[PDB]
């Protein structure tokens, strides 16, 4: 029942530092940090054993990585200094049993975006609706990634397609989240998209209903 | 340092058996661990110490390691198995991962359901118009989407996005967005997206006239 919970998505200027936290919720082992650049593979950054106060780091980070822990609070930390645009990745913390070599518990990941640019929250617009109808929400002009989209506060999951973001000519992202529903439900049921953009602190709820 | 070699892709029909190889110089001398990563999710340990299996992992997942090749075998492949699979070892005080193998499920031709969405009134206020064409639940991934404005074929003003294989039916979905100024959008009436796909006898067009309800 232990769950590794990580800190939220961040934008960091190049030449700066990032500290990512990993909390062992209903728990307390080897703590590992693995990163993933978008569309690429898993890359080990290092491990740390708080009990033996021992750390092992990966070569290829120029000694910019520091892994720490606080046993009092059961939170693990990864600090990465001298951030460059190549460090834009999802950062995973993972826990494995002592001397075993594998990681049976993983955190949800933290997307760290290395950018000189300022954060921009999205504008959310509705995609208004035989037997099956389609509706959705357009999530336009945001930076950086990621955005999350739920339907009816998570009650509606079936028939949902949230598309990968496209990078527009503006250098900003845009995505659509769509859902197919029964035509008979339009006029009865209420469909709302819940959009969240953590880097900008934007939280928008938008109703996708047919025109007058 | 030590190199793990995985093929980038493996494709299998439902009910069939997938074999994901992990090549390494005398990999049989090491303990091989396997992770499954579904799109937008964290990796999940599926096989540890060559052939052992964690609690919630189906018996259909099995591992083997001898000589220069470790293999993850997935029997009776389902749409829920679509993911990227990574092998991992420890070598000279370092964690080494394979480059990953994407598992694609080979399903039948499925025609898309096509929907067109006009720009919202709220967006029009901002001086920009986004017209969206939706291709829902089709296979294979290749689809030609053509935008037509007052019968004039559009070019360089649309972008497409495609979902990963559906976890339940193995299809894809595509969104095509046509971006115009409020000026250009208001200068025309007929908005259409024409869809060419191998699951359709002839191309399907979905259209709307700027102004109707």
């Amino acid at each position: 029942q232990v769950q590794l919970v990580q800190s939220g998505a961040e934008v960091k200027k190049p030449g700066s530092s990032v500290k990512v936290s990993c909390e062992a919720s209903g728990g307390t082992y080897v703590i590992t940090w693995v990163r993933q650049a978008p569309g690429q593979g898993l890359e080990w950054m290092g491990g740390f054993i708080p009990t033996f106060r021992t750390a092992m780091y990966a070569q290829g980070f120029q000694g910019r990585v520091t892994i720490t822990a606080d046993e009092s609070t059961s939170i693990a930390y990864m600090e990465l200094t001298n951030l460059r645009s190549e460090d834009t990745a999802v950062y995973y913390c993972a826990r494995g049993p002592l001397s075993r070599g594998y990681y049976d518990y993983w955190g949800q990941g933290t997307l760290v975006t290395v950018s000189s640019a300022s954060t921009k929250g999205p504008s959310v617009f509705p995609l208004a609706p035989g037997g099956t109808a389609a509706l959705g929400c357009l999530v336009k002009d945001y930076f950086p990634e990621p955005v999350t989209v739920s339907w009816n506060s998570g009650a509606l999951t079936s028939g949902v397609h949230t598309f990968p973001a496209v990078l527009q000519s503006s250098g900003l992202y845009s995505l659509s989240s769509v859902v197919t529903v029964p035509s008979s439900s339009l006029g009865t049921q209420t469909y709302i998209c819940n959009v969240n953009h953590k880097p900008s602190n934007t939280k928008v709820d938008k109703k996708a209903e047919p025109k007058s | 340092s030590y190199v793990l070699t995985q093929p980038p892709s493996v494709s299998v029909a439902p009910g069939k058996t997938a074999r994901i190889t992990c090549g390494g110089n005398n990999i049989g001398s090491k303990s091989v661990h396997w992770y499954q990563q579904k799109p937008g999710q964290a990796p999940v340990l599926v096989v540890y110490d060559d052939s052992d299996r964690p609690s919630g992992i189906p018996e259909r997942f099995s591992g083997s390691n001898s000589g220069n090749t470790a293999t993850l075998t997935i029997s009776r492949v389902e749409a829920g198995d679509e993911a990227d699979y990574y092998c991992q070892v420890w070598d000279s005080s370092s964690v080494v991962f394979g480059g990953g193998t994407k598992l694609t499920v080979l399903r039948t031709v499925a025609a898309p359901s096509v929907f067109i969405f006009p720009p919202s009134d709220e967006q029009l206020k901002s001086g920009t118009a986004s017209v969206v064409c939706l291709l829902n639940n089709f296979y294979p991934r290749e689809a030609k989407v053509q935008w037509k404005v007052d019968n004039a074929l559009q070019s360089g003003n649309s972008q497409e996005s495609v979902t990963e294989q559906d976890s339940k039916d193995s299809t894809y979905s595509l969104s095509s967005t046509l971006t115009l100024s409020k000026a250009d959008y208001e200068k025309h009436k007929v908005y259409a997206c024409e869809v060419t796909h191998q699951g359709l006898s002839s191309p399907v067009t979905k259209s709307f006239n700027r102004g109707e309800c």
